[PDB]
DNA sequence: GATTACCGA
DNA sequence: TCGGTAATCACGCT
């Protein structure tokens, strides 16, 4: 992300500087929106994509002056089972049965 | 810049003097403009050869014309290694030996798939900012950026490109078959497909 | 191999006797220390520098992904350092002057719950070779014939 | 009821496309949308029906049996066709512009008229003649009729043309040629100049090569595939034709109203580009027009072609009916020319039967019985043609008076000829008409001696049968293709369908000296091996212990009564004791079978009058390669006799190998201690000779050969020492362990064995090389990192020294995987080069017959070989290349006459 | 049946004893790659070896041969 | 990606 | 000599 930085639009007033990224815990919202955590056995049994949201805040540069950063989610990102970011990391033997 | 060994050095005088009295300095940049297209381009002559050398000759050193001082030394060093082989001073380096054969895997491949899909999202950001400045003009000053930023994204462009390239295994570089579904019969064979 | 930041390695070798690119001629100066394919710096004695880094790695000061190879041709001399992120390595046990290092007194410790592989590579008895450092080795096969 | 005489090709005139076509297409649209799918353009504008809607060009024509029809496109501007464009350039640089002549004098016209009819037969000779006319018209710029009006030079590659014209004084501007400028030149050629080119005045006019009107293919050649349930995937040809009409449409409006003059020529080239992919997508210099998902479009030239196109994919190789495909599994109880068929496949395949007058009592029962009980029928047929399927709710009203002339389809029975197939179909013989026998399970069964023609084994393979049906193609299958006609092969004369693994090594246990069977075991085995003899097992030849027979005379009941053959076979270990037998036989043609013949050996087979006096049967009487006791029984006693010699031998021989035991345990490889120490003195001094030969090269005692270099002489000498060492140790083990365990019986006679891999199991394993070099790939001067570098020793450069019994140490095992992967690569590499090399030779040579007067002729009547194959004997029935075999004839005919 | 009986034996062309025990004849590409070089014309062919026989005066004399 | 060979200055 | 371009590379089955 820090490769790109500022590029354009054509208007001299608005500019966008790129901030930081956080990755949330794996969750999923259906229609009639409601966000609940996924559990990988549920995502191989009704054809979903076990994924995590990609939040990225941006810096609006107004004439030089930076004043308000807003965090916007850009998309999703698939996530590997029993990695450090999924819900199975460091999780004991009697809990994987659950 | 190349070498100081005299036996290497006398070979360079043969390659210099045979063709140095054809083309002088700073004109082979123009000669690529003779080669890439003809019939007095002038504006296409100089300018396209500046785009060829700075974007095809060794991009791992830089993209600026400042960086040409480093690229002259790097490519000068490889021409050494050809010319003690004409005499015979080392041996051939074999491309099977595991000192030089690395493995790009799921950490490094997935960054290449993120780069293309995120770079195309930035181009989609610019289309929704320039095509919104005029259709509505001016609105509430601090609530401009609360609606210029959040409305000019349309998030689903990113995630489909991530999934569809890996749910088929045909990546936009040209690679085919990089995602093969996990062969699942007999536990010795799920594990052997992970190795 | 996982990866490591490259720039910290440049500072660490420069004070240990690396004579940089600002001064080098180089040839024929008994020289050409590389770093991940890039040529940086020069040192005078080949046998001194390739043994010096290996003694520091088998103490615990520098990080554990560093491996030095030497090339000893009759007319050509290179010192290779590798600090990239995608190599394939292999574990061996260091032997030293005829005796296998860290015999039984540590081996009951692995059998007990005291220490482990995280402790043996810090204590300096296990070594991960590349294909390139493995050129300099000469490996036995059994504890009988050493 | 006519037949096709000849097919004549040409080019469609644009006049002829208008008369063929039924509609003009101007609307780039398919359905638009979800109700009334009728438009004015590319779909059914009276053009072709592919849906179940009956609307066509007034002719009914439901989707079954509706041939599509052709449309046309009035292209507003002329367009160069792609495939002719290479040959339009040959026309343009060989004609005098502005008048239309040929740039030749009348002298060369009158000379080269006569050369057409002289070389008026062969294609290759007249194709070379048309280049020299192209050659002579090229090197002229002054025509004899127009005073040299500054002829320009054409140019090409791929489609854009140019000219080198002068304007001011000596200018060289390249005026790009337009297709309207080209086609005006082509119409000025008179029709009489066309024989001087490669053209024809009634079938190929040159101005018809420029497409003024593009025809539209019908709907039935461009189907509409439905994706899930209601979404229709548009065909690749349909998708490009829609986009052609939208680049035309504007162009009509562009030149009728628009006047910027620049985009027109720019639009002009888009038309060219867009139809060029439509003819052939994979041309050069053209970016492939992709589908908007990532697939290139397979247009007309890829539908016709492309290794799965429509000459090999669908026309000359087709998918068939009435077949099956399952696995195979042995049984040695059916005859040589039968086959098992499962009863599930037998009840889903049918032949037609056509009840005449004498099977009418039979086929009343086959149709009354339903399609459930195994003698049953499926489909009855009246003489009109309305078939009546039997399954539904009654068969009694069809099992009435069956009305002679009908055709009933019933299941396969015991006797109906089927075929069989292996699929890799290498040689002539892997399809052979069998004679169905029906048994309940799910595998095709197959008699063991018929498995060197198919080249099969029984580790889960797949064989496919397919029933022939019509009464001409079925009586052809039975006479010309049954198994017993194919007992010898056309490649070498020797027998092919013969005995295998147990049939050889069982026959050695029957004819050993000391094979004395008792009374119960003789009498039991003559019942099992087919034969029918009365109460004559007689006469209890050696009653010394008890009244029991010998082993020779049980084998001497299968032979005909006047054989006389004598030959020496593989088991001969003492050549001197054969001599004595040979000498006596040759001088006294018929001695008495009792007295002198009990001086016999066990390696000299001698049979007279159907009585084996002396011998021992091994793989010289059967076998996939030459066995001269099945060979001499097909040239003397028909064929139908030799199918019951091989049917009774096989069941007799597997009997004795069953009830005598033929195990092979782990002690068969075992050597006592002092024999093992004999081996180690060979391996030590052969290693000492290697260590000495390294020192000779290293200090300058080279001893060079003149041809090779010092490294290549060294490798030569070293390998010879290593090779010889392994054969010298192979002779020690082979000499020691006797020929009385059941692991060398399998190796001397020959049934899956050698005498190499039984001394590669209690001795060395030799060296371990890779395509002639010894193992050298690895690190910088050392193969594994367990060896000090700069070493050429035996132990250190690929040479194992432990058996497959005494354990391989870890350098030897990793040296052994290197030599093993060289063997597996050369299976899959060599198979693909031999497969393509066969397609070259079949397709070039499949035309040649033999006429009645003995002449091999091609299809044009050119004689290829007089008096077929240096006249005239078939190599399938010749003996070992030669002809009539006087030598055998003399001995055979004399013996019978003299013997009496 | 001419094209099938020449195309069957080339598929069973497995490995042989590539370590032949001769000296004079050298590297003449035995096996399946010879059969393609004789069928396809190929003006070039790799490893030409022309056998030379001698007359009545250079037949038995060792050094004169 | 490798063999050829035909075609082109 | 000498450089250039296409056109070619098992059988069946999921
Ligand atoms: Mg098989
Ligand atoms: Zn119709
Ligand atoms: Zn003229």
């Amino acid at each position: 992300v820090n490769e790109f930085g500022e590029v354009v639009p054509d208007i001299p007033n608005f500019k966008v500087k790129f901030g930081k990224i956080r990755i949330g815990q794996p969750e999923f919202q259906e229609a009639q929106g409601q966000r609940r955590p996924l559990y990988p056995m549920d995502a191989r049994i009704r054809n979903l994509t076990y994924s995590a949201p990609l939040y990225l805040e941006m810096i609006p540069v107004v004439n030089g002056i930076e004043q308000e950063p807003v965090e916007v989610r850009i998309g999703e990102l698939p996530i590997m089972l029993k990695s450090k970011a999924c819900r199975l990391y460091g999780l004991s033997d009697e809990e994987l049965i659950k | 810049a190349v070498s100081d060994d005299p036996r290497i050095q006398q070979v360079l005088f043969d390659n210099l003097e045979d063709a140095s009295d054809i083309s002088t300095q700073e004109e082979a940049l123009d000669y690529i403009g003779r080669l890439a297209l003809p019939g007095q381009p002038k504006e296409y002559r100089l300018r396209r050869a500046e785009h060829i050398i700075d974007n095809n000759l060794l991009p791992h050193m830089g993209v600026d014309p400042e960086n040409r001082r480093a690229k002259a030394y790097y490519l000068g060093m490889m021409a050494l290694k050809v010319l003690e082989l004409s005499l015979g001073l080392r041996g051939e380096d074999d491309k099977d030996h595991y000192a030089n054969k690395r493995l790009k895997l799921a950490g490094d491949l997935l960054k290449d798939l993120f780069r293309v899909a995120f770079g195309q999202l930035v181009k989609d950001m610019q289309y929704q900012m320039t095509k919104t400045y005029q259709r509505k003009g001016e609105r509430y000053t601090f609530e401009n950026i609360q609606r210029f930023v959040r409305n000019s994204i349309r998030p689903d462009v990113l995630s489909e490109r991530i999934e569809h390239a890996l749910a088929t295994g045909s990546w936009p570089g040209g690679r085919t078959g990089v995602s093969q579904l996990l062969d699942r019969t007999n536990y010795m064979s799920t594990l052997s497909h992970l190795r | 191999t996982t990866g490591i930041p490259e720039r910290e390695v440049r500072e660490y070798l420069m004070k240990m006797g690396v004579v940089p690119i600002e001064e080098r001629r180089p040839a024929p100066g008994l020289y050409r220390v590389y770093l991940n394919g890039v040529l940086i710096g020069t040192v005078e004695d080949g046998r001194k520098l390739v043994e010096r880094i290996r003694a520091d790695r088998r103490a615990g000061k520098i990080s554990d992904v560093i491996n030095v190879a030497l090339y000893e041709d009759e007319e050509v001399k290179e010192v290779y350092i590798n600090s990239d992120d995608g190599r394939v390595r292999r574990p061996l046990i260091v032997v030293e002057n005829g005796k296998p290092k860290l015999t039984r007194e540590h081996v009951e410790g692995i059998k007990n719950g005291t220490l482990t592989w995280s402790d043996l590579i810090r204590m300096g008895v296990i070594e991960y070779l590349d294909a390139e450092e493995e050129e300099n080795a000469y490996v036995a096969t059994w504890p009988w014939e050493v | 009821k006519k037949v096709i005489g000849s097919i004549e090709f040409g080019i469609l005139s644009p006049q002829e496309i208008r008369k063929m076509s039924a509609a003009e297409i101007t609307v780039p649209d398919t359905y638009d949308d979800d109700g009334y799918p009728i438009e004015g353009g590319l779909m059914d504008k009276r053009l072709g029906v592919i849906d179940p809607g009956l609307r066509c060009e007034t002719c009914g024509a439901r989707a079954g049996e509706c041939p599509g029809h052709f449309g046309h496109i009035e292209l507003a501007r002329p367009v160069i066709h792609v495939g002719f464009a290479k040959t339009i350039h040959r026309v343009l640089e060989s004609t005098c512009r502005e008048c239309g002549r040929i740039k030749l004098t009348d002298e060369e016209i009158e000379e080269y008229m006569q050369k057409f009819e002289v070389m008026g037969d062969r294609k290759g000779a007249v194709d070379k003649l048309i280049k020299e006319i192209h050659k002579k018209a090229k090197e002229r710029m002054v025509c004899p009729h127009c005073g040299a009006p500054q002829f320009p030079i054409k140019f090409e590659r791929p489609t854009i043309y140019w000219e080198l014209r002068k304007d001011e004084e000596g200018n060289e501007y390249k005026h790009r040629m337009m297709p309207s400028e080209v086609r005006d030149r082509l119409e000025k050629i008179p029709d009489k100049d066309l024989p001087l080119l490669g053209l024809h005045p009634e079938k190929s006019r040159p101005e018809w090569m420029v497409l003024t009107v593009l025809p539209v293919p019908p709907v039935t050649m461009r189907p509409s595939i439905t994706l899930e349930s209601g979404i229709r995937a548009e065909d690749d040809l349909t998708h490009k034709l829609v986009d052609i009409i939208r680049i035309n449409n504007r162009l009509k409006s562009n030149i009728e109203a628009g006047a910027p003059q620049l985009i027109i020529e720019d639009l002009w080239d888009l038309l060219q580009y867009h139809v060029t992919t439509y003819i052939n997508n994979e041309t050069s210099g053209v970016p492939p027009a992709k589908h908007k998902s990532g697939r290139p479009l397979k247009t007309l030239a890829q539908r016709l072609k492309g290794k799965e196109g429509r000459f090999r994919g669908n026309l000359s190789g087709k998918r068939v009916n009435f077949s099956a495909r399952t696995v195979i599994s042995p049984d040695p109880m059916i005859s040589i020319n039968e086959v098992g068929v499962p009863l599930a496949v037998a009840m889903e395949l049918t032949v037609p039967e056509k009840v005449t007058e004498f099977n009418y009592e039979k086929l009343k029962q086959r149709v009354l019985n339903g399609p459930e009980k195994y003698p049953g029928a499926n489909y009855v047929i009246d003489p009109e043609g309305r078939r009546i399927r039997l399954m539904e709710s009654n068969r009694e009203l069809i099992a009435e008076k069956l009305d002679i002339g009908w055709t009933v389809e019933r299941h396969l029975e015991d006797g109906d000829v089927v075929l069989f197939n292996r699929q890799p179909s290498l040689h002539r013989m892997s399809i052979m008409a069998h004679r169905v026998r029906v048994m309940p399970y799910r595998t095709f069964r197959l008699n063991l001696p018929v498995c060197p023609p198919y080249n099969a084994d029984f580790d889960g393979d797949e064989m496919n049968l397919h029933v022939p049906q019509t009464e001409e193609a079925q009586a052809e299958a039975k006479i010309l293709m049954e198994v017993q006609n194919h007992i010898i092969s056309p490649r070498y004369g020797g027998p092919l369908i013969a005995g295998i693994q147990d049939h050889i090594s069982g026959g050695y246990l029957l004819t050993r000296e000391g094979a004395y069977f008792t009374r119960y075991e003789v009498e039991q085995m003559l019942m099992f091996a087919g034969m029918d003899v009365n109460e004559l097992p007689e006469p209890d030849k050696y009653e010394n212990g008890e009244p029991l027979w010998s082993g020779k005379t049980i084998f001497s009941l299968l032979l005909p009564d006047d054989l006389t053959i004598w030959y020496r076979n593989k088991l001969c270990d003492e050549p001197e004791r054969c001599e004595a037998l040979e000498k006596l036989i040759e001088e006294k043609l018929i001695p008495d079978p009792e007295e002198v013949r009990k001086l016999a050996y066990d390696g000299f087979v001698y049979i007279q009058n159907g009585k084996l006096l002396s011998g021992a049967v091994d793989k010289k009487a059967y076998g996939r390669e030459d066995g001269k006791l099945l060979d001499i029984i097909v040239r003397e006693y028909g064929v139908e006799r030799a199918r019951q010699f091989l049917d009774q031998v096989t069941k007799l021989t597997i009997w004795v190998i069953t009830h005598k035991g033929f195990t092979t345990a782990i002690d068969d490889e075992d050597l006592p201690q002092e024999a093992i120490d004999r081996i180690h003195e060979i391996i030590r001094e052969a290693e000492e000779k290697v260590q000495r030969l390294i020192e000779a090269y290293k200090r300058g005692e080279l001893e060079p050969l003149p041809g090779k270099t010092l490294e290549e002489t060294l490798e030569s000498k070293i390998m010879a020492v290593l090779a010889e060492a392994r054969d010298n140790a192979g002779k020690v083990a082979e000499r020691y362990l006797g020929m009385n365990n059941h692991a060398v019986i399998m190796a001397k006679t020959g049934a899956r064995g050698k005498i190499l891999n039984i001394t590669q199991m209690a001795a060395m394993l030799g060296q371990q090389s890779i395509r002639g070099k010894r193992l050298y790939r690895g690190y910088r001067g050392r193969v594994l990192t367990h060896f000090k570098p700069g070493d050429l020793g035996a132990r250190a450069r690929g040479f194992v020294t432990n058996s497959y019994k005494s354990g391989l140490t870890p350098q030897e095992y990793f040296f052994h995987a290197m030599g093993g992967r060289e063997g597996l690569v050369d299976t899959a590499v060599r198979t693909a080069q031999s497969g393509y090399m066969q397609r070259r030779l079949i397709n070039a040579l499949q035309d040649l017959k033999v006429d009645y007067d003995g002449t091999v002729r091609d299809p044009t009547g050119i004689i290829v070989q007089f008096k077929y194959g240096e006249d005239g004997v078939d190599p399938m029935k010749s003996w070992q290349g030669k002809t009539v075999d006087v030598d055998r004839v003399i001995v055979r005919t004399l013996l019978k006459m003299r013997g009496g | 049946v001419a094209a099938q009986s020449i195309g069957e034996p080339s598929t069973q062309m497995t490995l042989n004893t590539f370590h032949y025990a001769g000296v004079a004849e050298i590297n003449v590409t035995l096996g399946l790659p010879r059969i393609i070089e004789i069928v396809d014309a190929r003006k070039n062919p790799s490893t030409p070896i022309m056998t030379v026989y001698l007359d009545e005066e250079h037949r038995y004399d060792r050094d004169k041969a």
